[PDB]
């Protein structure tokens, strides 16, 4: 069912919207996002060079939580740029069941470095 | 023992001259000590790195690490993600696999490992390569070639003096020449992670490469020794060590790197290599290619 969701989104004109539609249909979120072992005493910032989860987050390997990496399709970024690959993403534990969806739906505060609506300000 | 990241093959067992026997371990289901949302390979690599933290690894300011067999059925690279976590920030991490996958490495090369070429030397080589198509408990158990032949050549040609390696083996997945090459390090083992201790898997670890024999190892014999050890020393599964990550990152040693000629490598510098306070390699721009 992972093979299917990835292909479902990879062959959509708007992969992010496709993932949303797929989820709303009752489809299972993308699996095998790589959760790291960590102290839960990090800064809690959204995207970091090493795991920075606080007590209310999980840290995941970045590339595994990126829809575009996982689907093997172009990133929406102007040039060839992914902001997750090579880094770690902190995901609220309540949302840890769907890290790819979390990163798609949310935005990092340009001042806090924390997820807008989940720890920012 | 339960608190350790795993168990290393004792000297007493390395020193034997055992005949090769069948391994009496089997590995049921399902990874009883892996924490609920964690991948076995994340736990396994974490304990490997924890164990490497106990050794005299050289860690240069601009460290170079290459990771073979980094892919998986999952399409992701859990081991790579752990190595990226463990290694100093800015460390060059290149990974590779026969099959396509997505990873956190700086560069990723897809293809058979034999297609991977580089003129540059490396500070640490990690291999988790394993052939899914070799038979489990069968007829005979001869030394395996394939990727193992490549690794032996890569180690001899592309590992910096002072550098280290960790290469995954099992009862059936092993190579005699690789064991022999272990004798060309300052120290070697023999390491079984506590989280996977029901398996005949181990990591052959060579610490501080010397580029010449230090001891004479016979591979067939040493693997028989390894199997005898596993057969006679059951190890209880444990994930104890996973619950304290406060000291995980590889220590920033600022290990000197120098390009030295053979005639400059005297007893004094061998002692630095063994300690391991020195890496010997060039510092040219790193180019790794997969062709063709
Ligand atoms: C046990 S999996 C490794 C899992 C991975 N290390 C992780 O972190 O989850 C073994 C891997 O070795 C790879 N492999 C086997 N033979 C190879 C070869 N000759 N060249 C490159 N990769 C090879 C397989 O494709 C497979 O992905
Ligand atoms: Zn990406
Ligand atoms: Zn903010």
């Amino acid at each position: 069912h992972n093979s299917t969701v990835l292909s479902f989104c990879a062959f959509a004109v708007d992969p992010a919207k496709a993932y949303k539609d797929y989820l709303a249909s009752g489809g299972q979120p993308i699996t095998n996002c790589v959760k790291m072992l960590c102290t839960h005493t990090g800064t809690g910032q959204a995207i970091t060079v090493t795991p920075e989860a606080n007590m209310d987050q999980e840290s995941f390997g970045g590339a595994s939580c990126c829809l575009y990496c996982r689907c093997h399709i172009d990133h929406p970024n102007p040039k060839g740029f992914c902001d997750l690959k090579g880094k770690y993403v902190q995901i609220p534990t309540t949302c840890a069941n769907d890290p790819v969806g979390f990163t798609l739906r949310n935005t990092v505060c340009t001042v806090c470095g924390m997820w807008k609506g989940y720890g920012c300000s | 023992q339960a608190w350790q990241p795993g168990v290393a093959m004792p000297n007493l067992y390395k020193m034997q001259r055992m005949l090769l026997e069948k391994c009496d371990l089997q590995n049921y289901g399902e990874n009883a000590v892996i924490p609920k949302g964690i991948m076995m390979n994340v736990a396994k690599y974490t304990q490997l790195c924890q164990y490497l933290n106990t050794l005299t690894l050289a860690v240069p300011y601009n460290m170079r690490v290459i990771h073979f067999g980094a892919g998986s059925d999952k399409g992701v690279a859990p081991g790579t993600a752990v190595l990226r976590q463990w290694l100093p920030t800015g460390t060059l991490l290149v990974d590779s696999d026969l099959n396509d996958f997505v990873s956190d490495a700086d560069s990723t090369l897809i293809g058979d490992c034999a297609t991977v070429h580089t003129a540059n030397k490396w500070d640490l080589i990690i291999s988790d390569m394993y052939d899914p198509r070799t038979k489990h408990v069968t007829k005979e158990n001869d030394s395996k070639e394939g990727f193992f032949t490549y690794l032996c050549g890569f180690i001899k040609q592309k590992l910096a003096l002072g550098g280290s390696i960790a290469v995954k083996i099992t009862e059936h997945s092993w190579n005699a020449d690789l064991y022999k090459l272990m004798g060309h390090f300052s120290w070697w083992t023999a390491f079984v992670t506590n989280v996977n201790a029901s398996s005949s898997e181990a990591f052959l670890i060579g610490a501080n490469y010397l580029g010449k024999p230090k001891e004479q190892i016979d591979g067939y014999t040493m693997h028989a020794n390894y199997i005898f050890w596993r057969n006679t020393n059951p190890i209880q599964l444990s994930s104890y060590s996973l619950f304290d990550m406060s000291k995980f990152p590889l220590k920033l040693r600022g290990t000197a790197v120098m390009s030295l000629k053979e005639n400059q490598i005297n007893d004094m510098i061998y002692s630095l290599l063994e300690k391991g306070r020195l890496i010997i390699r060039e510092n040219n721009r790193v180019v790794v290619s997969s062709d063709i």
